[PDB]
């Protein structure tokens, strides 16, 4: 699976990848995942986790599981869309309409990645 | 005619070695367990009972005249007919008074129609009931040829020979055959050679002190005697190899004129 | 939402690259509701099957202890014909380290058979409800073919004192278990203890 | 050693290897050079310099890593039963990146070990559990190291890397000297006792330790299985206890065979392999077989032991395997870091 | 369900005929053939 | 005088080793029997640490030196969660169990988020029972800045972070976020034995600091005289029945069951209510003592 | 990204393709289309596995096994015991090791297409049998047909050891059997707790391991030079009845 | 490439099933050679040998310097040459493997085939060969006799793989003198061992012959 | 005819838990055409997610 | 006294894990199965998938028997040629 984090965090950008690669590897799920990217804006608490799958309802079950797993604890008001695409922002606070625009442009960027 | 020499080497475990293999050096006995004890802790029958049979008895199976066959005597156990059973034996590293090869060679030297089998962590030897529970007694158990501690009579899950000893100075059991009882000082078999639990334990003496178990081991240690200290068996052992290369490479006499 | 303290082990892991506790430890969760019972310090055990179910509970607002049995691994010696590669059993602190706890989950393997005897011989100690956590599906009667007390299925003559309160089929060792997996324990934990 | 002619590797998928056998591999190369031969060069789409072209690649020009087994052992080429000690010594690329002979010696005994003990053992001849602690007690800790390192140190403070000739003499001291300290390091060290509980790998590599040594005095590859054998019957009167009954079965027939001249048992250590007749059976010989035979060659400071073309072949940067450094590989590949092929997850569906 | 009926076991399909029916703990049980106590709600009536 | 260390050794003839370390006077702290290997946690007098190497070489014995082996730490996670628990947290713990410290898991009701993130009073105080207290945050060099309340507490303090390098008023120690993988990089061991060092830095200034004024009384040997004295020490099924603090001790019985029992021990010919502050902790309603120097 | 420049699939080059239209492909009786590329077997899941499943089949009977267990050995064969020897072989045949938690054993997950199954002619041996691991005759085959293979069969016992598919990907196809061959013996010497340092455990071996197993194909000799259960030692008859549309179809 | 499931059969099995070249010869198994020679001892054991010594003879071992070894092999361990296993078996009627080794030492010393080499510190005279070959047939005989006496006492064929192994053992470890065949026949015992022995085996000893991998590597001996 | 020529192969291939049902051949065959057909030996577990 | 309800701990070192000679990475032992190790796959993968063809027999064929003359321009398109040939792409048909 291809993973990214787009992050102003020198040190939190590695260590959110080795996050998202372990998240994977522990529920098998790197082969049945095309990408995996994550946007963590920390200064402001909300942090965007979008994944393309490749090609039933466990597997939604296990891709839910997944962002439970690498989302920070705090944020706890989670908000998810899936249009075969399936996004999830996270923040501590209630969920803006700014941030999930943000969300559509990062599934809209990730249905054409090929 | 001809005075066996049985190993070569001026050590204590050479000596032992030697005391083992010869036939006519009678092994001192340290304990005295009963034959329906040894007969509990093998497992194999119910003592009081009759021995049970593969075959007739000899004289009743008709064979083929051999005359050749004919001049061995068969032992008691063949004569009746009985099954062959096992015993066996696992032995530490750490100055245990017998072991496996020791054991074999010994057994195959003293012992009539007997099947030794050689393992690192295992020692086994295979024969006809009623024999294989006599010399069982007579020398395997009750001789310096056992210690409950540092030796164990155990099929099934065998480890620990080259483990540690434990805070009593027996050998490890993953199975617990044999436990320490500190009011009397002796080891008890709880259980038989293969697992089951035994109704009554079984006594099979006090564990032999470490002094003793010095001067009668078989085995060759840093800690206690090395083969460095017995230059006289590596010698023999090298002039073995040298015979099998040179035998292998061109079996003459002017080949072995090298030797 | 409640601070959650645990009296950790006194004893350091299993060397440097390898598993973080240690056999033979119990490690005490302060207020005690639920310890989980793992058969060893290993990978077969620690980390990939036991403490997910251990931060699920402590996630679920339970306060939660974590046991490593001395010898955890293997049958007990009152199997038919003894025991073999292994002897199981329990140790009378480790039962009454148990026994404060107001509920128990216990991690076993893959064989029926085996599974079977180290419940009755943990149970023959523990006199508090114990959640089985296996992979291979048991029966919640087979227990009781051997005399161990049971929620749905008791047996004429009982040989222990613990009843089986939940049987939990799917979580292998040395793997990691899913969230449905710990919902499952949650909820059973949720409708078995308050 | 090449000379002046071009060779070509071909290197098919592993999914190939996966799915087929290992005598699909020459066959496979040899239908697409015969393609791009006649397409690349605009021949005839079928003629009879198209035969010539298939019978080369086949057989006049082709290599092989193994050779076919056929009868009893009942295999095909490119098995791990075929492949013979020299080569399995040349894959190893530790040669042309370090210049310590004992770390060549041993990166080709932890390769021998993981081929040979845990796969052509392991399953292809057995099933289950297997022989990985038979094969890692080569290869785990240093054990193996500091044997080797002290059997490098005895043979230079006497003898030098290649100051003797081979004779029976230097076989029977280097190999007894290295079998008793090794002996005496297990007796001495409870903590190393216990790592190799069995016997068997003790034994394995106690002889390992002797027969490298011999190598690394000697320079000849069948003293070192000579010393090799001598140290496993010395070990069987040092501890009364050899290994699994069953083990010492080459180690006794060893010393007539080793430097024999007759057609079943004589043969040069690295064109011996686990099809050697001896060989064919048990565990704990193999990997250090191919260790002690990369070790006559490490003390000479030669190039290769047995095939050049398989060391400039297997000296490929773009193997997906690491040759230079088999243990820091294994070591990648236990902590679930390293990236293999032969993989299909664009032709399945997502779980 | 009563004595001598057959009955089974819906989890496992254990055959048994019913021996007595014991109530205990304020709560109904059914003893089978096999000497082992099972729940009326876990049993179901075969013929 | 006492130097505390760790003998890792086997179980066979440990028994003449514990009575020879019971004839020169040493104490053994904790004793843990795994399968045939024993870990012996022994305080023996300084000037018999050599007679003990020549001893323990006799066993094929092992002598580690553990600088942390007389102290007890809280590891402050955020929550006991996923995200904190079951990695990193444990491995700094059991890091520092490697090094004899007796290590206790506080995880805060609400210490997870960046602005809703709160430390209770009781939580407070059972930190500053502690000796040291470490805390394990995440990897985002804003969240832990706008944290720093967290870190309140007048006990020494080492800051565990993601980032390599932080601007907190605190001790830091970077490469140590939240993770999901065991501790096993080089760079990881390297920063696990930073943290290491920083908190021995800070025992060993505060070991200095109560030097200055010694108690009446070694927290070691009053252990050893309240397992004499007490007999219901050795029916605890805790982890660490009495754990020796820096300048006290906490032994781990109900407060209201057992205050009277233990101030009104003898040690010497001082009672100990008026040599030690005996007093309720706040972990489990436990006993917890603190010694008095000599000025009083 | 993997080949750092290096070309691997050039279409510019060789023939230029697509001069005539690329056809469809229909599959017989079934209602659905596909390229002729997902019909390559590299690039086919399905013929893998279907080749796979041949190959990592090895048939043993257990009859002559019984036979010395319960005379020479002494030990009496219920149909218990041979359910607590199924859950054995079931444990051990992927990568498991029985009650020995020192021995490595290879992670469930890889081998989760691993099983062991029984059958057998004699149906009250069938009935008393757990259904967990049986091959029901009755239940699988049309009354006629089971009559009939009950009737060829006799009244035997069989095992079905189905070993994991990546040990037939990693090895060859005569691994399978010695592998059937090793789990078979130590799940008959776990199961039955029997010493395994005696002859009559020879002779044990030999009846339960080398007495009525069935492979999938035969050694092939000279040029040809492959193990058993590779498909050039593949009979027509066998694969006849590999396939199980008589089960299904009357036509 | 075999008779599998026919009704036709030879002692001899396929060419291309053999474990080496020139090995067609040793593929009559033990039972064979027993119930031909209708259960006979010394005519089953000149069979066993004929054939194996022939078969070396075909595999071109006893060719040059090692055909006065096999000659002599085969005269003395097959067909009693000299009377040398009858007079062991009449010696050790009553006795073990041990007496065995100690009778064939002893008729080896009076026969003139083995001197003394050397006596060491501890004792333990060194012996060496005066004539190689003829103590390696010596020593062959000895082998034939010391089976014969342990299964002739046990009554039971399981005992061979001990009695060939720890006869040779003995026997090099009381002398200094290498066994028979050089540690081959001591490595065919051991192969015998783990064959008839183990869940790792495989059948009996009845089934043992010359073209198995197991029991390859000893040449008739 | 219930077999061809072996009926223990017959009936050891109608085994239920064999992940490619031999009873419909060309269906499964379009199944792996299409990537809806789950086959085994994956070393899924054993490797990495990047 | 004697309880045999306490059970015998088993395999304190082989649950310790194992390092690696001459690196500084420690495993556990069952990451060591060849099964479970993807490097040890792939290790017998690349030595069982490598073939070594002499390409001078060829050159000489097509320089004698076809007369076509081998320059290293003709041996680059054979490369070329061959690196999308032998993953199984189509050069006729
Ligand atoms: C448990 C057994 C039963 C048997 O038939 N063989 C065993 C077990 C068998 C099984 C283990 C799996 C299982 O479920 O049984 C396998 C894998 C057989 C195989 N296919 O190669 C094996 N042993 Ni064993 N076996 C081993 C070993 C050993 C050492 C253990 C020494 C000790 O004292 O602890 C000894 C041999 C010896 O005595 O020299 C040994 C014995 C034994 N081994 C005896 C001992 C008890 C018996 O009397 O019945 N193994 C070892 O020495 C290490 C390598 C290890 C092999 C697997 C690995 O390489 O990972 C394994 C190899
Ligand atoms: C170069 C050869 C010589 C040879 O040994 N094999 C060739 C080529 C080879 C290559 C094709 C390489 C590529 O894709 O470029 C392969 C795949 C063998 C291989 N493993 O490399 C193959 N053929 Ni051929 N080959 C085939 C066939 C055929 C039929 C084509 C009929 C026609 O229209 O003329 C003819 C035989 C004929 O003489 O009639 C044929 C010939 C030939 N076939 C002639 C000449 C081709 C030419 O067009 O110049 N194939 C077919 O009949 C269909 C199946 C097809 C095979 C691949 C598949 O099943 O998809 C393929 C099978
Ligand atoms: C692998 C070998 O054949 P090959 O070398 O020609 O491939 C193969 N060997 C065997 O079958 C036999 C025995 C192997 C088992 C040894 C495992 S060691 S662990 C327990 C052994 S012991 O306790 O009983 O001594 C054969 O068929 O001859």
């Amino acid at each position: 699976a291809y993973i990214d984090v787009e992050c102003n965090d020198e040190a939190g950008k590695a260590i959110y990848e080795r996050i998202i690669q372990t998240s994977l590897e522990d529920l098998v799920l790197g082969k049945s995942i095309i990408k995996a990217k994550m946007i963590c804006k920390q200064d402001v608490p909300y942090f965007i986790i979008g994944i393309l799958p490749k090609s039933k309802e466990d597997f939604i079950d296990r891709v839910l599981d997944f962002m439970n797993r690498v989302f920070p604890e705090g944020m706890r008001i989670r908000k998810t869309i899936r249009d075969k695409t399936i996004v999830m922002v996270a923040s501590e606070k209630p969920i803006e309409e700014e941030w999930m625009n943000e969300a559509v442009k990062l599934q809209e960027e990730l249905k054409i990645f090929k | 005619a001809y005075t066996p020499q049985f190993y070569p080497g001026a050590t204590k475990v050479a000596e032992n070695r030697r005391n083992h293999l010869n036939p006519n050096y009678e092994l001192e006995k340290l304990r005295e367990i009963p034959d329906e004890d040894v007969v509990k802790i093998m497992g194999h029958r119910q003592p009081g009972e009759d021995y049970k049979t593969v075959h007739p008895p000899l004289e009743e199976m008709d064979f083929v005249e051999d005359y050749a066959r004919d001049l061995v005597e068969p032992l008691n156990g063949a004569k009746e007919g009985h099954r062959v059973r096992y015993i066996q034996f696992a032995d530490s590293m750490y100055f245990a008074p017998a072991q496996p090869y020791d054991r074999s060679r010994s057994y195959m030297s003293r012992l009539r129609g007997v099947d030794a089998g050689t393992l690192s962590g295992r020692q086994v030897v295979e024969c006809r009931e009623s024999d294989l529970e006599e010399f069982s007694k007579n020398i395997l158990m009750d001789t310096e040829l056992f210690d409950p501690a540092t030796s164990g009579m155990r099929g099934a899950t065998v480890h620990g020979h080259s483990l540690r000893l434990d805070e009593n100075g027996m050998m490890f059991d993953a199975l617990q055959r044999c436990v320490f009882d500190e009011k009397t000082g002796h080891v008890m078999y709880v259980k038989d050679q293969v697992g089951k639990p035994l109704d009554a334990p079984v006594d099979v003496g006090e564990p032999i002190p470490e002094a003793k178990l010095r001067e009668i081991t078989t085995i060759y240690r840093n800690d206690g005697v090395a083969m460095r200290a017995d230059p006289d068996v590596i010698e023999v052992v090298k002039r073995i190899h040298r015979a099998r290369t040179l035998g292998g490479y061109i079996p003459t006499n002017e080949t072995f004129k090298g030797l | 939402r409640k601070e959650q303290i645990v009296d950790c082990r006194a004893v350091m892991g299993l060397g440097e690259g390898g598993g973080l506790a240690q056999r033979g430890t119990f490690a005490e969760g302060l207020r005690n509701d639920v310890v989980v019972v793992a058969m060893s310090p290993g990978r077969r055990h620690i980390t990939k099957p036991v403490c997910e179910i251990t931060y699920g509970i402590r996630e679920a607002g339970i306060q939660t202890s974590v046991l490593v049995l001395d010898a955890g691994g293997g049958i007990p010696s009152d199997a038919p014909q003894g025991s073999l590669g292994s002897t199981f059993g329990l140790k009378p602190e480790e039962a009454k380290q148990v026994n404060r706890h107001k509920l128990c989950v216990i991690h076993f393997g893959n064989v029926k058979s085996h599974i079977i005897y180290k419940a009755r011989l943990f149970l023959k100690y523990v006199d508090i409800p114990t959640i089985i956590v296996c992979q291979t599906p048991v029966d919640m009667e087979d227990f009781a073919a051997i005399g161990i007390k049971t929620k749905n299925v008791m047996p004429l003559e009982s040989k222990t004192e613990g009843k089986i309160v939940e049987i939990i089929t799917g979580v292998i060792r040395g793997e990691s278990a899913p969230q449905k997996k710990i919902d499952e324990i949650i909820e059973s934990i949720k409708k078995h203890l308050g | 050693a090449i000379g002046k002619k071009t060779y070509q590797v071909s290197r098919v998928p592993s999914l190939v290897g996966r799915v087929c056998d290992g005598g699909t591999i020459s066959r496979w190369s040899a239908m697409q050079i015969g393609m791009s031969f006649i397409t690349a060069y605009k021949l005839c789409a079928g003629e009879a310099a198209t035969a010539d072209f298939s019978y080369a690649s086949k057989h006049a020009d082709v290599i092989q890593m193994g050779n076919a087994l056929p009868g009893r052992r009942a295999r095909g080429p490119n098995e791990p039963g075929g492949i013979r000690f020299g080569i399995l010594s040349d894959v190893v690329q530790t040669t042309r990146v370090s210049e310590d002979p004992v770390e060549q010696s041993l990166e080709v005994v932890a390769t021998g070990a993981a081929l040979y003990d845990q796969i052509w053992l392991g399953a292809y001849m057995s099933g289950g559990i297997g022989f990985t602690q038979y094969a890692t007690a080569s290869y785990t800790d240093d054990i193996l190291d500091d044997f080797s390192y002290y059997a490098l140190d005895y043979v230079e403070k006497k003898y030098g890397r290649m100051g003797t000739k081979a004779t029976m003499d230097v076989v029977e001291d280097v190999a007894g000297e290295v079998t008793l300290y090794a002996l005496e390091q297990y007796d001495d060290y409870p903590a190393l006792l216990e790592d190799h509980f069995g016997g068997s790998q003790r034994a394995a590599v106690a002889a390992a330790a002797s027969g490298i040594g011999v190598c690394m005095a000697t320079g000849n590859s069948n003293a070192g299985v000579n010393g090799w054998y001598l140290s496993q019957i010395l070990h069987k009167e040092y501890h009364s206890r050899l290994g699994f009954y069953g083990y010492d079965l080459q180690d006794q027939c060893g010393a007539s065979n080793s430097l024999a001249i007759r057609n079943d048992e004589a043969a040069p250590l690295e064109l011996r392999g686990p099809n050697y007749p001896n060989y064919a059976m048990n565990v704990g010989h193999q990997g250090e077989y191919a260790g002690i035979a990369q070790a006559a060659h490490s003390a000479r400071g030669d190039a290769f032991a047995l095939n050049p073309l398989v060391k400039v072949a297997f000296a490929d940067p773009m193997l997906v395997f690491d040759f230079s450094k088999p243990r820091k590989e294994i070591a990648r590949g236990a902590l679930r870091e390293f990236e293999a092929a032969g993989e299909r997850d664009v032709i399945l569906p997502a779980k | 369900i009563e004595i001598g009926s057959y009955v089974r076991y819906i989890n496992t399909g254990t055959h048994g005929t019913v021996k007595a029916i014991e109530p205990k703990n304020d709560e109904e049980w059914v003893l089978l053939e096999n000497d082992i106590y099972y729940r009326p709600e876990l049993l179901e009536l075969v013929e | 005088m006492y130097q505390i260390i760790r003998y890792e050794g086997g179980v066979y003839k440990n028994n003449i080793l514990k009575e020879w370390i019971e004839d020169v006077g040493g104490f053994i702290i904790q004793e843990h029997v795994m399968q045939l290997d024993v870990y012996m946690t022994i305080a023996i007098p300084q000037n018999e640490i050599e007679n003990f190497k020549e001893e323990a070489k006799k066993y094929k014995g092992k002598i580690v030196e553990t600088p942390l082996a007389g102290i007890e730490i809280a590891i402050v996670s955020p929550s006991l969660s996923r995200h904190h628990l079951p990695h990193i947290a444990c491995d700094v713990s059991e890091y520092v169990r490697k090094f004899g410290a007796k290590p206790n898991m506080i995880g805060l009701a609400h210490g997870a988020g960046k602005n809703i993130s709160e430390i209770r009073e009781k939580e407070k105080r059972l930190i500053q029972e502690h000796d040291i207290a470490i805390y394990v945050m995440g990897n985002f060099e804003s969240c832990i800045l706008d944290k720093t309340h967290l870190f309140k507490v007048d006990i020494p303090l080492v800051v565990t972070g993601g980032p390599e390098t932080l601007d907190i008023p605190y001790t830091y120690v970077g490469n140590l976020g939240r993770r999901a993988q065991r501790l096993r990089k080089g760079e990881e061991i390297r920063a696990l034995r930073q943290m290491i060092d920083e908190v021995t830095k800070k025992i060993n200034d505060k070991r200095m600091e109560l030097s200055y004024d010694p108690p009446i009384i070694p927290p070691v040997v009053l252990k050893d005289e309240i397992e004499k004295r007490i007999d219901e020490v050795r029916g605890i099924l805790a982890p660490m029945p009495i754990v020796t603090q820096l300048d006290g001790l906490r032994i781990k019985m109900d407060y209201d069951r057992n205050h009277e029992e233990i101030e009104n021990v003898k040690i010497g010919k001082y009672l100990l209510k008026d040599i030690a502050y005996v007093t309720r902790s706040e972990m489990k309603n436990y006993i917890l003592i603190k010694l008095k120097s000599t000025s009083e | 990204e993997k080949r750092q420049g290096i070309p691997l699939y050039n279409p510019d080059i060789g023939v230029p393709l697509g001069q005539r239209k690329l056809m469809p492909y229909k599959l017989s009786n079934t209602d659905d289309y596909c390229e002729g590329d997902d019909l390559h077997f590299l690039n086919n899941a399905a013929i893998q596995q279907l080749w796979d499943d041949i190959r990592r089949t090895v048939i043993v009977g257990m009859d002559t096994a019984h036979s010395v267990l319960e005379k020479r050995l002494g030990v009496e064969v219920t149909p218990e015991t041979i359910n607590e020897y199924m859950h054995t072989i079931n444990h051990s045949l992927p990568g498991g090791a029985v009650v020995q938690e020192h021995m490595v054993e290879v992670h469930p997950s890889l081998a989760w297409d691993c099983y062991a199954r029984i059958f057998t002619g004699d149906d009250e041996l069938a009935d008393e049998l757990d259904s967990r691991f049986l091959i029901d005759i009755n239940k699988l085959f049309p009354e006629e047909q089971a009559e009939t293979l009950k009737a060829a069969i006799g009244k035997k016992t069989y095992q079905v050891s189905r070993v994991p598919s990546l040990v037939g990907r990693v090895c060859d196809g005569g691994t399978i059997s010695r592998w059937s061959a090793m789990q078979i013996g130590m799940s008959f010497i776990t199961a039955y707790k029997l010493c395994a340092g005696e002859a009559a455990t020879a002779d044990f071996s030999y009846a339960s391991k080398h007495a009525d197993v069935i492979q999938m194909g035969n050694a092939l000799p000279g040029r040809r030079a492959r193990g058993p259960n590779e498909p050039g030692g593949i009979r027509f008859g066998i694969l006849s009845d590999v396939v199980q549309t008589t089960r299904v179809s009357e036509d | 490439m075999d008779y599998a499931g026919g009704n036709i059969a030879s002692l001899l099995g396929a060419p291309s099933m053999m474990e080496g070249l020139g090995y067609a010869l040793r593929n009559i198994p033990v039972n064979h050679a027993v119930a031909t020679t209708k259960k006979n001892m010394m005519n089953a054991i000149a069979f066993s040998s004929v054939m194996e010594q022939t078969a070396t003879f075909e595999m071109g071992d006893a060719v040059g310097s090692f055909e006065r070894q096999h000659l002599l092999g085969l005269a003395y361990q097959g067909l009693n040459a000299d009377n040398l296993v009858i007079d062991f078996i009449k010696a050790n009627a009553k006795g073990t493997v041990g007496s065995v080794v100690e009778t064939v030492i002893d008729r080896a010393i009076a026969d003139g085939v083995i001197v003394v080499d050397k006596t060491m510190s501890s004792g333990f005279n060194m012996y060496k060969p005066a004539d190689v070959n003829k103590w390696n047939a010596y020593a062959a005989a000895g082998l034939v006799a010391a089976v014969a006496v342990s299964c002739g006492a046990a009554r039971a064929a399981q005992n061979v793989a001990s009695v060939i192994l720890y006869f040779n053992d003995i026997l090099e470890y009381e002398t200094g003198l290498p066994g028979v065949d050089y540690g081959r026949s001591m490595g065919t015992a051991v192969g015998f061992s783990f064959f008839s022995h183990s869940i790792y085996g495989g059948g009996g000893p009845g089934i043992f012959n010359g073209n198995h991998v197991v029991t390859r590597h000893s040449k008739g001996f």
